[PDB]
Formats: structure tokens, C-alpha cells, sequence
């Protein structure tokens, strides 16, 4: 068969698959990041009232849908990398999951141009300063050219103090963990 | 090729490969593990990946382990070295005694002799068991089963085979524990070493070991057979000569392929056991035979669960076997041992034309008066032995005489009889049996019988009874 | 479904045990006299 | 949901045009393999049950064909088939040689010789797969079909067209009913009469090869081979192979049949087809039924037995006698190969281990063993003796049970069972010592008429040999008559009365 080209983040399920197959077609050739916008426009065309209530409805005929679109895709000027995507996706049924697989292309879009997901979790909001030494800090534990991406949610569930994910690797330093801790060993 | 560990589910692992697929039924190696674990290729799921049952422990085995491809099946060390010596599947040595070193190497897996090889002349082989010499004769070059659950005699009987037929026998002898106790494997061993088969100092040993115990992942226990058995058709053909080979037991390699066949995708059959049970002890049983460049005499041990003899596993290991002796638990329990049933034992070369007509004869009468004592054993539940008519007394007298003097003390059972082993040349087995039958001995009483060789023995025996009267 | 020679005894039942002690005082009973009797022939045949 | 052939492969192939410069028409790429069970990509063009050849040297049969994938099953080990493979079309069902260039022949179940004596000659082949005859071709079962074992021939007989069926135990003797039934009819084979002549074949399913070796060791010794197939699917050959070889013999034997001539089929075992095509079925995922078997495997055993026919002299008058061998277990012949086939056949041919050992071997039990042809299927002299043995055997059999006791019974009893013990001490047979119909008639009518009424049944298996060889030696004119004829007339009957007289009349 053809070696095709893995993708950096494995992206698992029928959306993981089609997702794997076009990031390999793409990665050959090269096209990459013309795919990805026509990714994120298809996102929206499909989503249009009248085009998904055309396309979720399975009493229409798979001729139809493949007809109406092409339509849409000639129309629209697109790469036949993405057009011939559509045309597979709707050969085969898998129009009503479309989205997982421009949202899965997206994880394996972002992983490829070096990105790190990250969160972090406090009592309370963070004065910018703040803010600025911990983008320092986290880029120092990231690698070399991994852009990064925070998130700050707020959860006062927690008592105070801090907790911080970067990928897979995680840190707490939450007081209400230390309480946990401190008072379980009281227990013992 | 370099793979990647992308599953490990119980014993079956799932690797990727980036670069060229390996073939069905090749050896890849994980690295990274400070032992050696080999996983085996079974299966070509798409998507490069292949499943592999893993011929180790899969603890410790991470989703991303890289892993080598050998090229090759499992390739064990093979040649006049390995006799002495002990092995796993993959043949690294487990004796503690330094590498095997050899200069040959034997894949695991190769296709069975085919149909213009195949050997059609049968000689008994006396073994020097009443029993098996009388009513289910064995044959040189020939496949023998012992059928019987558990606790009936299967590794006793065989290690008796051992002491009697390999002990004085030129040519090579190969044992293959199968999915066996382990304390068993290390008692063989040291049995071994002291009669002298095993010589650790000199290279004059006669015996090849291949163990593969119960504490083995189902993958090691499925393999083990075909280690053993690729040792054993090296010695067949280049050394060519003739060879033993016994197993203990080949119900392991079934049940071991049982044990991973729901975890590769495959829906069970009949008593839940894998669609492919007949295939997979085919492609093996297969290849244990006497082609006219060599020779195997196979002795198997066969475990029946429950006692069970229409069990899928054994009720299939029938149709591979020449001999058969199905010990019995029903007369294991009546003291007479070795618990061989008379009746449900069975050789091919039990022929008149071939053992001769007295022996013959001899068998049948033999089997006829038993089955008859059989049939009268139900009316003496209701009337009574007082009520019978004076000639059925006469059957019973002689079955019953007939049914001790199959029993007979073996040099191995020592400890547990504290007897002393006798073997029993053929002619005097038939001479008994047929006495016994012509009424010859109708006086002495059945206990003169029980656990003695020769006939002129039980005579001794019932003089000693009546002196000490 | 059917019935086979020698099952009273396979069953293991009540009548199972029972046949085989029926068997075996009789033929205690038996041996013991042929005992006696080749004693007796022991004896008289010394001479 | 999913699909087998939605591997990013075929998708990354599909979505940058690559799909258009393979040929997915006539060619496929094995998407999986595994078991022995390919799923191959393509083959559009492929038919139910045609062969295709992987690019490896290998063939298979294309079985499940799918919406996505076609299920191929392999005819040999999977070793040498990895994925992304080719596999090409055949065009054609899978078909075998078939001719008297087959006859001492020992083949596989594709029509290949196995035994080394050079290539098949081959001049016609026939596809396995073909419907039966009709309600219509077919006429009545009336030749008989010797089997030269005085059990069969005298209380379960067969005729020509017809299918027993060998149902026993494990080591009971349907492996020696088939090579007795295979090895009598050398007498009629040598001889000149055209009508009379029975070709043989022999498959052999799922045995190992030293059994098979010796088979044919053994009808070669009786020369019993230039007029025998032996087609082997033995253990250590692909399930496919196993399924396939009863219909390869099937049509080997329906070439005979269609040509006018005459044939035995002896499908043994069947319980192993069975069991391959189980295997087959649940590795392509198909449903199962009870004990795990397909659900269309009485399918399976019925459109290969119903080809067992006598046609009519418009079509040319051959026949097909089948004699498929099942293996019960305990003894339950309620089980589900069994029950199909015993519904399937014609009659069954029980055996026991009972009787094994009791000493009358064959062990055919009859009561149970049964012959829905029946008389039709006998010559007129086996029909005038065996009449009153079967009924004489049947009086015999509602009595045995006093057998031990005996005496203190009435003296009609006693006489019943004194002559059901000379019956069936004569029904007793050697091994590979089959009898012609005239010293089958001559035996059983001395035993039918109360002369061994005196002799003790310990004797009567040497009366029966040492009187057998006197007639086969003194009187020759007797026994042709007989068996020319095919009846006994008054005056054949007083002089076998004269002669069974005067051999009793001084034995001892
Ligand atoms: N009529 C007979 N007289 C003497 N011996 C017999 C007779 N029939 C069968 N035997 C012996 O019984 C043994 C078993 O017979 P055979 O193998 O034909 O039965 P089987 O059911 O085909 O065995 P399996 O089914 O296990 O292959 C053979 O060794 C054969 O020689
Ligand atoms: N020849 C014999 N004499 C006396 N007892 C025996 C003999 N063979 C086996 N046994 C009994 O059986 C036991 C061993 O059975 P074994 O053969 O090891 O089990 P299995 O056959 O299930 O592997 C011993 O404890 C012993 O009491
Ligand atoms: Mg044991
Ligand atoms: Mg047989």
C-alpha cells in the first residue's frame, strides 16, 4: 500500500481515520494549510440551516447529496484534496460526524505547527504581571519552537494556590490538595 | 524493520509498523526489557498494524515500545549440543549452565511431511507393561496416546516408558513438558541425572529437555510443543536416526490456543474453544510422524477434562494416534495400576497378521471375558453372587483374575506401592493370560494376582498366602 | 437414549456399592477356602 | 458504524485520485488475513465461490462477498499472504479433473496427484458445485450393491443409487466396513459383465497421512486399486480443502454415474467436513446456530448426498451409491451432524462397541440399523434366507435378555434363543475377507434351516469356515447356478439340502 505519512497527534475513531487519511494526502504534495482554511470554510458552508437540514436528512439519496455537493464545491474553488474528502465523506454516510473530522484535522492541524495545550486553574482571576512570569515559565518547561496555548479557567472549588497542565505532564499546587494531604495523614 | 507497541491487551499485543509489514508467524523482539521477550505474529489487522501473542510476560510494556523484526520464525538452537540441556520456546537455555552452542538454528514452524514420505511398515514395540503389550500393543515409529483425566496415572505411566524403552534405546529421546507442574519438570530432571541419561559432565547425554510450564503465558505454552518438537525432527532427519518423543501433556498446546483465540477477534465453538481447534493441532500432530527418512516414536500425554472422552480436545486427538491407552479413573480406583482400561484401549498393529494369532487370540479372549463380566456385573446387583449359575461364577472368578493380573508394580512407583518393578517379557504375558483363561489356575484365590509380573510369581505369591495362612 | 452393559456400576450409585460388596465377601469367602485347601496340599505333599 | 475497507489507506488513496490507475475490476489488495480468512479490496468482478489467486503462488475461494471487502478463504497456511497483496481473478468456479484417468490414483481434493507416480492424465473436469439430478431422471433402487459382509448384505441391505450411511463410535469398524465394501468388488471388476462392474472412490477427510498410506498399502495388496480414487483432505490440509474434497469426490463419482457406468462413493468422515466448514463460517464472522455450526450446514451434507442416483436407461443408467461415515460420541446419535445426516440418508449401518467386544465383529447392531430401500435391493436367493434370518434375528432379540437365566423357561424360548446364538455366531466376518452372494446364501441358509442345531455355538465360526471351503472346492456347478441364476430353484435347493446334510452328517 502507499506509506502514507502519520500525523504527529493520533487522532482515534471513524473521524481519526478520515482525518489521517487527508493529513496524509496533504502532507504529500504539500498543501497543508491551504486544506486547513478550506477545512474551517467547509465548516461553516455545511452548517448553513438550509444545506444541513439537506444533508441530515437520510431519505434524500447518497446521488443527491453527492450531487448538491459538487455543486457547492465547484462553487466555491477548492483544492480537489477537500473536494474529493467531501465526495468520500458523503459516498460513505458520514456527513452528520463532518465537524469531528475538521475538528480532528485541527488538533492534528495545531500538533503540526508545534502547540502544547495548556490550563491553568486558581481560586481566583491573576493580575497581568502574574500572568506574564507564568507564560515565561511555562514556555522554559516547553521544547524548542513549541508555540504554547494558554487557558486560565477559574475554579474556586479549589481553596487557593495554583494547578497547572501542560499536554500530559501536571502540577498542583492547590491548597485544597495540601489540606487533603495534611489532614490524611493526621487520620494515620 | 522497527515497530511499535500501539496495544497490550492481557497476553496479545498490537504492533505498528511504519515501514514494511513482517510475515505471519515471525519473531519480533521488544526493546527495552531487560529479559528477552519475543512477541509471535498472528494476524494482519490493515493499517500496518499486526497482532502478536507474546511468548512472555507483557507487564511492563508500554503503548510506543519499539520493536525489532527477526526476519524469521522463532529459531531455536538445534543439534547434538542441545541434548542435557533445558530450553524454552524461544531455546535460550533455563538449566543455569551456560549458552547452547550450536551451529544450526531450526525455525519452530515448517509444513508436515508430505504424503510420498510416508513409512507403512508397523513392528511392536515391546514396552514391558501387561497391559499395553497384551490388549493395545504399541509400534516402533508409531504415535500413542494416554488418555485419563487427572490423578489416574498419565505421568507415572509415562515416566515408567521413560526408565523401560529410553533408557535402553540407541537413539536420541526428546521430552517436551507442556503446560505441566513445574515441580514435576525439576523431579524429571534430577531423576535423570541420577539413572544417568543426563550426564553433566561428560557429552555423552541421551535426552533433550523442552519445558514450558503452567506459570507460562498462554503464547509460551502454545509453542512449546513445536520447540520440542523441531528438536526432535533435527534429530530425525540429518542426525538421521531414530527418535523418542514424549509429551506431557498436548492438552496444554489446546487449551493454551483456547486461552487467546476470544482476544484475537475469533467467535468460540462447541465448549468454548477456537474455531481453528481441529487446523491447529493438525498443523502439529502432523508433523510427529515416522517419514522413510527417519523415525519418531511419540508418546503423548493427553488430559481429558473430567474424565471426559467426547471433549472437543480430546475426542479430535483420537484420529492422530496409532495407539491409544485411555487410563481409567473407575479402575484406578479399585488399587489395579497402571489403570489402562482394556476396553477402551486400542493399537492398529493388533492384528493377527501382524503381533501373530496366539497373541491375538489371547487379546481377544481376554476382552471378551471381561465385557462379559461386565454384563453379569448387573444381575449380580439384584440377585446376589450365590444366586449365579456355576458356569457365570466360573467367568467371574477368571475376569476378576484376569483384572488384578493386568496390574503391575513399575520401578518409579516405588514410593507409593513399596513394591519392586517388574517388566514382563512378552511371551510370558501371553502364557499368563492365556493359563489364566484355559483354567490352569482356577484355585488359587484372586488376591495371588494383584501386583506381580510373571504368572510363576502370582504362584509364589499364593504359596507365601496360604504358608502364612 | 439407551442402556449399556455394565452401568449399574458406572453409575456409582447405591446398587453400584452394594453389587461390589455382594462381589467381594463372596469371593473373600471363596479365596479363604482355596487357601485352606493349598495348605493342605502344601502339607500333604511335603512328603 | 463501520467499515473493513475505511483503513486511512484506502481513504488516502480515494482523496488524492489514486484510486483510477488500479484496476479494483479484476484485481484486489488484501485489506486483511489472518486464520486462514483474506479480506481483500477489489475484485469487483468476482463471483460467489470463485477462485482467485494471490500474487504469492496461493489460491482461494472467494466465499462472503461485501459490500466493502471480499471474504477469500485460503487453500493453504496464511504464512506466505501479507497485507496490501494482490489477488487476481480466475474466472472460474473451482472445478477438478475428472476421467478413468484417475482410477489408482491417489489425489488432493483439487484433483492433484499426491503419490508421486508422474501428472494426471486428465481429459475432462467438472465444476464441484452442480445441482443434483431431479424427481425425474432418477428410477427405483433394484441392483444391488454387494457388500461381501454377511451382516449388511443379509439384514441392511444396499442398493445401487442408494446412500447408507456408517454411523459408530470411535474404533468400531466403519473404516473396515468401507475397505471390505471397496475390496469385494474385485470379483466383479475382473470378470466381463459391464453392468456389474462398481469403481470406487474413497475420501478421506481429515485423517492423518500415515492412515491414508496405509489404506492404500492395504487395497493395493488386494489389488483392489486400478478401479479406486483415494482423494485426501487429510489433517494437516486448509479447511477449504477438507470442505471441498467430498464434492471433488462427489464429482469424480458423478462423472461415472452420468457416463452409464457405476460408482461407490465413500464420503469418510463427514463429521470433519462438518467441522471445517464451522471453522470456515465463524472466521468470516457469520452467524452461528446450535453447537456453533453454521446455519446452513444440513445444506452442506444434503446438496452433496442428494447427487447419490440411480438414473434411467434414458439418461444411461448409472448409478452413484454413496456411503457417508459419521463418528457419534457417547452414542448419541440425537446430535446435530448426526441428526442432520441420519434425516439426509437412506438407511444407517450402526455400530457398537458392545458388540465390539462381545466378539461379533462386525459389530452391526442390528434393530438399529435399518435399510428404507430393504428387500429391493437383494437377489432372490439372499431374499428367501434372509427373510427368515431378519425375522428369526428379531424373535431373537425380545428374549435375550434371559439369555443368563435360559433354563427354567419354556421350551420355545429356549428354542429361540439357541437359534438367535447360531445366527449370530454366524453372522461373524473375518476382516478383508469379503464373501460372494452365493457363499453368503449357502452359509446363511445351512444356519436358517436348523442344521447347526447341534453343533455348540463355540464351533459354528469353524463349521461355517471349514463348510465354506468345502462347497467353494467340491462343488463349484452348485454355486454358479446360484449365483447365475440369482435364485435358488427346487432343484438347487435339494442339492444344497444333500450337501449341508452331508457335511454335518460327519464334522465333529
Ligand atoms: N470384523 C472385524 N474383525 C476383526 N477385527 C476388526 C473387524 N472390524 C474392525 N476390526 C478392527 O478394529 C480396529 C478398528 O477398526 P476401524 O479402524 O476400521 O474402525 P474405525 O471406526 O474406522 O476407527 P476410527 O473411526 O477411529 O478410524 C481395526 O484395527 C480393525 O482391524
Ligand atoms: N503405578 C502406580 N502405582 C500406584 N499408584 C500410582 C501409580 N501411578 C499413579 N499412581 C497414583 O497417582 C498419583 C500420581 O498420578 P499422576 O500420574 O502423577 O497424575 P496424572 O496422571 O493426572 O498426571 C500418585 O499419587 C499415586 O498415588
Ligand atoms: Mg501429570
Ligand atoms: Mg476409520
Amino acid at each position: 500500500f502507499a506509506k502514507l505519512v502519520r500525523p504527529p497527534v493520533q487522532i482515534y475513531g471513524i473521524e481519526g481515520r478520515y482525518a489521517t487519511a487527508l493529513y496524509s494526502a496533504a502532507s504529500k504534495q504539500n498543501k497543508l494549510e491551504q486544506v486547513e482554511k478550506e477545512l474551517l470554510r467547509v465548516g461553516q458552508i455545511l452548517k448553513e440551516p438550509k444545506m444541513a437540514a439537506s444533508l441530515l436528512n437520510p431519505y434524500v439519496k447518497r446521488s443527491v447529496k453527492v450531487k448538491s455537493l459538487s455543486d457547492m464545491t465547484a462553487k466555491e474553488k477548492f483544492s480537489p484534496l477537500t473536494s474529493n474528502l467531501i465526495n468520500l465523506l458523503a459516498e460513505n454516510g458520514r456527513l452528520t460526524n463532518t465537524p469531528a473530522v475538521i475538528s480532528a484535522f485541527s488538533t492534528m492541524m495545531s500538533v503540526h505547527r508545534g502547540e502544547v495545550p495548556c490550563t491553568v486553574t486558581t481560586a481566583s482571576a491573576l493580575d497581568e504581571a502574574t500572568l506574564t512570569e507564568l507564560k515565561t515559565v511555562l514556555k522554559s518547561f516547553l521544547s524548542k519552537g513549541q508555540v504554547l496555548k494558554l487557558e486560565v479557567k477559574i475554579d474556586p472549588s479549589i481553596m487557593g494556590g495554583m494547578i497547572v497542565r501542560i499536554g500530559e505532564k501536571y502540577v498542583d499546587m492547590s491548597a485544597k490538595t495540601k489540606i487533603q494531604k495534611l489532614s490524611r495523614a493526621m487520620r494515620e | 524493520t522497527t515497530g511499535r507497541i500501539v496495544a497490550v491487551i492481557g497476553a496479545v499485543v498490537d504492533v505498528q509498523f511504519d515501514e514494511g509489514l513482517p510475515p505471519i508467524l515471525n519473531a519480533l523482539e521488544v526493546q527495552g526489557r531487560e529479559t528477552r521477550l519475543v512477541l509471535e505474529v498472528a494476524q494482519h489487522l490493515g493499517e500496518s498494524t499486526v497482532r502478536t501473542i507474546a511468548m512472555d510476560g507483557t507487564e511492563g510494556l508500554v503503548r510506543g515500545q519499539k520493536v525489532l523484526d527477526s526476519g524469521a520464525p522463532i529459531r531455536i538452537p538445534v543439534g547434538p549440543e542441545t541434548l542435557g540441556r533445558i530450553m524454552n520456546v524461544i531455546g535460550e537455555p533455563i538449566d543455569e549452565r551456560g549458552p547452547i552452542k550450536t551451529k544450526q538454528f531450526a525455525a519452530i514452524h515448517a509444513e508436515a511431511p508430505e504424503f510420498v514420505e510416508m513409512s507403512v511398515e508397523q513392528e511392536i514395540l515391546v514396552t514391558g507393561i501387561k497391559v499395553v503389550d497384551l490388549l493395545a500393543p504399541y509400534a516402533k515409529g508409531g504415535k500413542i496416546g494416554l488418555f485419563g483425566g487427572a490423578g489416574v496415572g498419565k505421568t507415572v505411566l509415562i515416566m515408567e516408558l521413560i526408565n523401560n524403552v529410553a533408557k535402553a534405546h540407541g537413539g536420541y529421546s526428546v521430552f517436551a513438558g507442556v503446560g505441566e507442574r513445574t515441580r514435576e519438570g525439576n523431579d524429571l530432571y534430577h531423576e535423570m541425572i541420577e539413572s544417568g541419561v543426563i550426564n553433566l559432565k561428560d557429552a555423552t547425554s541421551k535426552v533433550a529437555l523442552v519445558y514450558g510450564q503452567m506459570n507460562e503465558p498462554p503464547g509460551a505454552r502454545a509453542r512449546v510443543a513445536l520447540t520440542g518438537l523441531t528438536v526432535a525432527e533435527y534429530f530425525r532427519d540429518q542426525e538421521g536416526q531414530d527418535v523418542l518423543l514424549f509429551i506431557d501433556n498436548i492438552f496444554r498446546f489446546t487449551q493454551a490456543g483456547s486461552e487467546v483465540s476470544a482476544l484475537l477477534g475469533r467467535i468460540p465453538s462447541a465448549v468454548g474453544y477456537q474455531p481453528t481447534l481441529a487446523t491447529d493441532m493438525g498443523t502439529m500432530q502432523e508433523r510427529i510422524t515416522t517419514t522413510k527418512k527417519g523415525s519418531i516414536t511419540s508418546v503423548q500425554a493427553i488430559y481429558v477434562p473430567a474424565d471426559d472422552l467426547t471433549d472437543p480436545a480430546p475426542a479430535t486427538t483420537f484420529a492422530h494416534l496409532d495407539a491409544t491407552t485411555v487410563l481409567s479413573r473407575a479402575i484406578a480406583e479399585l488399587g489395579i495400576y497402571p489403570a489402562v482400561d482394556p476396553l477402551d484401549s486400542t493399537s492398529r498393529i493388533m492384528d493377527p497378521n501382524i503381533v501373530g494369532s496366539e497373541h491375538y487370540d489371547v487379546a481377544r479372549g481376554v476382552q471378551k471375558i471381561l465385557q462379559d463380566y461386565k454384563s453379569l456385573q448387573d444381575i449380580i446387583a439384584i440377585l446376589g453372587m450365590d444366586e449365579l449359575s456355576e458356569e457365570d461364577k466360573l467367568t467371574v472368578s477368571r475376569a476378576r483374575k484376569i483384572q488384578r493380573f493386568l496390574s503391575q508394580p513399575f520401578q518409579v512407583a516405588e514410593v507409593f506401592t513399596g513394591h519392586l518393578g517388574k517388566l514382563v517379557p512378552l511371551k510370558e504375558t501371553i502364557k499368563g493370560f492365556q493359563q489364566i483363561l484355559a483354567g490352569e489356575y482356577d484355585h488359587l484365590p484372586e488376591q495371588a494376582f494383584y501386583m506381580v509380573g510373571p504368572i510363576e510369581e502370582a504362584v509364589a505369591k499364593a504359596d507365601k498366602l496360604a504358608e502364612e495362612h | 437414549v439407551r442402556s449399556s452393559a455394565g452401568a449399574v456400576r458406572d453409575a456409582g450409585g447405591a446398587f453400584g456399592k452394594r453389587e461390589q460388596a455382594e462381589e467381594e465377601r463372596y469371593f473373600r469367602a471363596r479365596a479363604k477356602e482355596q487357601l485352606a485347601a493349598l495348605k493342605k496340599h502344601h502339607e500333604n505333599e511335603i512328603s | 458504524k463501520t467499515g473493513t475497507a475505511e483503513v486511512s489507506s484506502i481513504l488516502e488513496e480515494r482523496i488524492l485520485g489514486a484510486d483510477t490507475s488500479v484496476d479494483l475490476e479484476e484485481t484486489g489488495r488484501v485489506l486483511s488475513i489472518g486464520d486462514g480468512i483474506a479480506r481483500v479490496h477489489g475484485l469487483r468482478n468476482v463471483q460467489a465461490e470463485e477462485m482467485v489467486e494471490f500474487s504469492s503462488g496461493l489460491k482461494g475461494m472467494s466465499l462472503n462477498l461485501e459490500p466493502d471487502n471480499v471474504g477469500v478463504v485460503v487453500f493453504g497456511n496464511d504464512k506466505l499472504i501479507k497485507e496490501g497483496d494482490i489477488v487476481k481473478r480466475t474466472g472460474a468456479i473451482v472445478d477438478v479433473p475428472v476421467g478413468e484417468e484417475l482410477l489408482g490414483r491417489v489425489v488432493d481434493a483439487l484433483g492433484n496427484a499426491i503419490d508421486g507416480k508422474g501428472p494426471i492424465g486428465s481429459k475432462a473436469r467438472r465444476r464441484v458445485g452442480l445441482k443434483a439430478p431431479g424427481i425425474i431422471p432418477r428410477i427405483s433402487v433394484r441392483e444391488p450393491m454387494q457388500t461381501g459382509i454377511k451382516a449388511v448384505d443379509s439384514l441392511v441391505p444396499i442398493g445401487r443409487g442408494q446412500r447408507e450411511l456408517i454411523i459408530g463410535d470411535r474404533q468400531t469398524g466403519k473404516t473396515s466396513i468401507a475397505i471390505d465394501t471397496i475390496i469385494n468388488q474385485k470379483r466383479f471388476n475382473d470378470g466381463t459383465d459391464e453392468k456389474k462392474k462398481l469403481y470406487c472412490i474413497y475420501v478421506a477427510i481429515g485423517q492423518k497421512r500415515s492412515t491414508v498410506a496405509q489404506l492404500v498399502k492395504r487395497l493395493t495388496d488386494a489389488d483392489a486399486m486400478k478401479y479406486t480414487i483415494v482423494v485426501s483432505a487429510t489433517a494437516s490440509d486448509a479447511a477449504p480443502l477438507q470442505y471441498l474434497a467430498p464434492y471433488s469426490g462427489c464429482s469424480m463419482g458423478e462423472y461415472f454415474r452420468d457416463n452409464g457406468k457405476h460408482a461407490l462413493i465413500i464420503y469418510d468422515d463427514l463429521s470433519k467436513q462438518a467441522v471445517a466448514y464451522r471453522q470456515m463460517s465463524l472466521l468470516l464472522r457469520r452467524p452461528p446456530g446450535r453447537e456453533a455450526y453454521p446455519g446452513d450446514v444440513f445444506y452442506l451434507h444434503s446438496r452433496l448426498l442428494e447427487r447419490a442416483a440411480k438414473m434411467n436407461d434414458a439418461f444411461g443408467g448409472g448409478s452413484l451409491t454413496a456411503l457417508p461415515v459419521i463418528e457419534t460420541q457417547a452414542g448419541d446419535v440425537s446430535a446435530y451432524i448426526p441428526t442432520n445426516v441420519i434425516s439426509i440418508t437412506d438407511g444407517q449401518i450402526f455400530l457398537e462397541t458392545e458388540l465390539f467386544y462381545k466378539g461379533i465383529r462386525p459389530a452391526i447392531n442390528v434393530g438399529l440399523s435399518v435399510s428404507r430401500v430393504g428387500s429391493a435391493a437383494q437377489t432372490r436367493a439372499m431374499k428367501q434366507v434372509a427373510g427368515t434370518m431378519k425375522l428369526e434375528l428379531a424373535q431373537y432379540r425380545e428374549v435375550a435378555a434371559f439369555a443368563q437365566f435360559g433354563s427354567d423357561l419354556d421350551a420355545a424360548t429356549q428354542q429361540l434363543l439357541s437359534r438367535g446364538v447360531r445366527l449370530t455366531e454366524l453372522l461373524k466376518q473375518g476382516q478383508y475377507s469379503p464373501m460372494a452372494i452365493e457363499e453368503q446364501v449357502a452359509v446363511i441358509y445351512a444356519g436358517v434351516r436348523g442344521y447347526l442345531d447341534k453343533l455348540e455355538p463355540s464351533k459354528i465360526t469353524k463349521f461355517e469356515n471349514a463348510f465354506l471351503s468345502h462347497v467353494i472346492s467340491q462343488h463349484q456347478a452348485l454355486l454358479g447356478k446360484i449365483r447365475t441364476d440369482g435364485k435358488i430353484s427346487e432343484e438347487s435347493d435339494a442339492k444344497l439340502k444333500e450337501i449341508v446334510t452331508n457335511f454335518l452328517a460327519g464334522f465333529e
